[PDB]
């Protein structure tokens, strides 16, 4: 089983800043890491797949990267619409595993 | 155009059985894999099960393996999630999602969940 | 005749299983004579000799099961290409396990010989430690379709576990490649060059092992001798396609690693130019000043060396003038 | 006819009869036994060692009724490998190599294969070959060598040559390991000598592999009446073996080219580091050399006429200059 | 792409055919008419002595040496029906090998090479072949070719050449060409051997002139051999109606030989590219030794001169306060630091 | 429809010719730059162009 530790568990920043969320995998997940944004009371929204590829219709503010086993999601400049919960997922195995979630709040 | 609508939620007595259904529109379940993702009240997302309708191959999480049973109906274009031996730890919001396979290397593959249903409540 | 070639003589162990539709038994022993009469049972068996350094046990099992001494010396030999041999009573196959260490980048191989005779499979291993644990759990935990089939399906399951371990090693190499690529992108050094060369040699060794494995599985799913039975052919085709995947991945990884280092290798003697810049600028600025300090440092008392105009401030002023002229002349062609 | 080979040390005639029932081996230095073997119904293998004594070669050529052109080609040495088809026999020319420790050279000696009726004739100038596995299989009754015809013997001989190539590349890989260690931590001129020698050896092997592929394809395609069928997949497998050998040779060439490139990086890395040492010393001692030159002056009207601890002040200035230079070096990663 | 037409040259009158090469010394016409039973040889200078060989019922091989004489080229082409553009191609030697198929003949352009030892230069001679009816017309540039084995095979009836027609003669000529190509590449291998020995042992300046000459020669060889490979592939696969379809596998054999030659040329290019780098490595090693000397003297002296200037001072106050006769003390300090520095350099093995 | 297949393939080859013109222009600019002022950017561009050429030939031969 794959364990992904998505830290920090919370984030505080204002609009226009640069915020990054990292995510560590227990062992080797090749590159099948995706990011989701879940505003409260709604369904998750796909932002990035393959650890660096923007999903269609997503603003270029969000970006992703991989350096070995830890995966970082970065927002270049925040917006009022960007305060939500962000999740980390691995799809390397048939048993998908999520991250605990990081909340970006003012 | 692509829509997923869930049904079959509500209150169930502990130790009972429930059946969730997920109607798919704008696509054929025979061409994509359908996932069930669980979100406990005030808790993070948790993957439950996946079905490949054309292949019929399933995968269940360790938490619900043996109890749950995923299925899909090609004629009805709907996916089902039979839930048995439900417990108080299983109360959560249940989501239905559609995913596609992408490519990293010749040996590794991944999938990403594009479209999600609004979810259902099961207690 | 019958000489051990490998370097593994640490320990010996026999690990035998016996499974059927409803009855299952597994025992580990240390006497070769105990596991001899298992060839005649219709129940599928799995004899595993973990230490092949003891040539006596290998010879005894070969003579009892009636396999020629040639395949026995093939079993003993370790520096062998993976291959498959077909005969009237038994099929002899040679594979190679692999092991990788994340802390220190080296790749170790270990040959495993597989022999199928009726409802028995014989597996000869060099040392303790294997990749066949999933098949053991599938035997012992009532799962899959392993116990409803013959020994050919056991041969399949062992080979499938081996190719799965190949995929795991590929994942580890993927992580190493990503890390090393980032390093070479921003941290070029001698250690990076050595690690890159080690990765190159590891990859070419992997590829050289990969080709015979694909040959073996092709011969397995295409020749279809009567002892393998036609029911299990599609499974061997599946693992053949898995070997295809492994070969394609090692091709791509070799390409990436070989191409990484070209820019860094060609971007040398540009640093030598910077050392030129610095060494030349200090030399050019500071040799003339010490020179004329020595010129005015002549000690014979007959120079116009009296108080006159203040000698030290004038000398410092011309120091600054010469330094400023030297600086102005430089950076004309973008120095410093 | 004139002999061309450079090997005349030893001579031997080796013949073998093998069949389903039982096998017999005959060893002799004369031609008293080779002649009657032509009419044998069972397949037979005639091995001749040494073309220097052309009397035996011409005698067996006239006995078998073969054209003198193939006699001259067998006596020829520097000819490129090729095959010729004839109604009564097939002419096949091959090469093989070897490798030894402390001597890095490639030597090639020709083997001429004549297959006709149920007998196979192979000509080698020097004692020593790689057809040991097929002989051992014949002797110990392994495989399906005995049940088949002479075409299977030819296939087995070619497969033995392929195995020879595989073990030769194994030895070359050992040499690559040694040279890799030397390039890693002994850079000298013998290093490039050995590396370029081995690179040219890999070149020669790659150049060799192509005519062998051509002759194997010629055997694969035509399928002459001498070949008795049910052997085409075997020739195709040998073709695939040659493809694998060629690709392995390519990878070895790439490895040794990388070794040469890293050697040429370590060279001029040495020059870079020597220039670094000289420049750091120059720029940390020439400023303070000039400073000491300034005060080493002696003017009639000069400042600091009498200041306490002037030499300690000068030493403090030198220490400040040394500290700032060392800080700059630590910034630049030069030392 | 476009209908064939004579091109217009600015400096020439419109109907002019010009020999483009540089050889103007030799001219001869040689014929070998042969059949199954009888063959005949005669060299000649009269061009009308070879024209009545157009209508021979048996194979004939007219070999015109010396195409600076545009007279003979034009007369033969007009008598044999060769189009003027083909004659322009024959006379133009600044060209690449090519094959063209016409209704009545096949036109082929080839290149013979000669490599000279002790003067490392590669030379090219263009030979043109026209196969028509029962004739093969060969237009050469100067005396000396690679077709002597074909000549002696025809003369002495060895081989099956006399049993076949002119298409097999075109085969024999192309095969001889490719064999000489193999000879050329082995000579280039020997030159690579000597150049590698020289650059490993004695890296002079002229050796790199030699390496660049070899690189340019190999580039020319590739630019020649690739169109030759295309010509052989076209002769094997496009099968014009002048080849009788029974000599095709032989053309396949020559095509395989062309494959091999091209591969060897590429590999030789790789070897020469490596040799240049090895030369640079050796020169940098020499420069590095000069660096080691300069650096070690600078390191072991310049600080000592600084210290000497530190004590070569004029003052009214003596802060040094010399004690226990410290001039030999300073000398010993400099000696000790020099010994330490040279020991350090020996440890780093610069010296 | 076979002539339509021809039209499409001919269009492909034509745009390869256009690409070759662009690559020639890039080679020109790169050689002038690398012979007038060599730096790390120049050698990076040279190696990237070499890799692009290798990709082109691996495409063109099939
Ligand atoms: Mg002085």
């Amino acid at each position: 089983d794959i364990q992904m530790t998505q830290s920090p568990s919370s984030l505080s920043a204002s609009v226009g800043d640069r915020v990054t969320i990292t995510c560590r995998a227990s062992q080797s997940v090749s590159s099948a890491v995706a990011w989701y944004q879940q505003k409260p009371g709604k369904a998750p929204k796909l932002l990035i797949y393959s650890a660096s590829s923007l999903y269609s219709g997503v603003p270029s503010r969000f970006s992703g990267s991989r350096s070995g086993t830890d995966f970082t999601l970065t927002i270049s400049s925040l917006q009022p619409e960007d305060f939500a919960t962000y999740y980390c997922q691995q799809s390397s195995s048939s048993l998908i595993t999520f991250g605990q979630g990081t909340k970006v709040e003012i | 155009e692509v829509q997923l609508v869930e049904s079959g939620g509500g209150l169930v007595q502990p130790g009972g059985s429930l059946r969730l259904s997920c109607a798919a529109s704008g696509f054929n379940v025979s061409y994509y894999s359908i996932h069930w993702v669980r979100q406990a009240p005030g808790k993070g997302l948790e993957w439950v099960a996946s079905i490949s309708s054309s292949s019929g191959s399933t995968s269940y999480a360790d938490s619900v393996k043996g109890r749950f049973t995923i299925s899909a109906d090609t004629s009805k274009n709907t996916a089902y999630l039979q839930m048995n031996s439900l417990r108080a730890e299983d109360t959560a919001v249940y989501y239905c999602a559609r995913s596609y396979w992408y490519y990293i290397w010749s040996y590794s593959y991944g999938n990403a969940m594009d479209y999600w249903g609004q979810g259902t409540l099961v207690t | 005749t019958l000489v051990y070639t490998g370097k593994y003589r640490e320990d010996f162990e026999i690990e035998v299983m016996n499974y059927s539709i409803e009855e299952f038994r597994e025992f580990k022993t240390t006497d070769v004579e105990s596991v001899l009469p298992f060839r005649d049972s219709s129940t599928p068996t799995w004899i595993n000799i973990t230490g092949i350094h003891r040539t006596d046990v290998v010879q005894r099992v070969g003579e009892f099961f009636g396999i020629h001494p040639l395949v026995l010396e093939d079993i003993l030999n370790v520096h062998q290409r993976p291959k498959v041999e077909f005969f009237e009573n038994y099929v002899f196959i040679v594979l190679k396990m692999f092991t990788y260490d994340k802390n220190l980048h080296e790749l170790e191989s270990e040959q495993v010989s597989l022999i199928l005779t009726k409802n028995c499979v014989l597996m000869f291993q060099e040392k303790i430690g294997d990749v066949f644990d999933p098949v053991r759990e599938r035997i012992r935990y009532n799962r899959g379709i392993i116990r409803k089939k013959r020994a050919d399906y056991l041969l399949y399951s062992l080979i499938d576990a081996l190719v799965d371990d190949y995929f795991v090693l590929l994942e580890k190499i993927d992580d190493e490649i990503d890390v090393l690529e980032e390093e070479v992108l921003e941290r070029p050094e001698k250690e990076t060059v050595q690690r890159t060369h080690q990765l190159k040699r590891n990859l070419v060794e992997l590829r050289k092992t990969i080709w015979p494995l694909r040959e073996v599985l092709s011969s397995l799913y295409r020749d279809v001798p009567p002892l393998i039975e036609k029911e299990t052919v599609p499974y061997f085709r599946d693992v053949y396609d898995h070997t295809i995947q492994i070969a394609d991945t090692v091709e791509t990884f070799r390409d990436i690693v070989s191409g990484l280092l070209d820019v860094y290798l060609s971007s040398v003697s540009n640093k030598t130019n910077e050392v030129m810049k610095v060494l030349t600028i200090i030399a050019t600025i500071f040799m003339p000043l010490t020179f004329i300090a020595g010129i005015y440092g002549m000690n014979f008392e007959y120079m116009p060396e009296l108080r006159w105009k203040w000698g030290y401030p004038v000398v410092l002023a011309v120091m600054g003038v010469i330094a400023v002229i030297m600086v102005v002349y430089f950076k004309k062609k973008k120095w410093l």
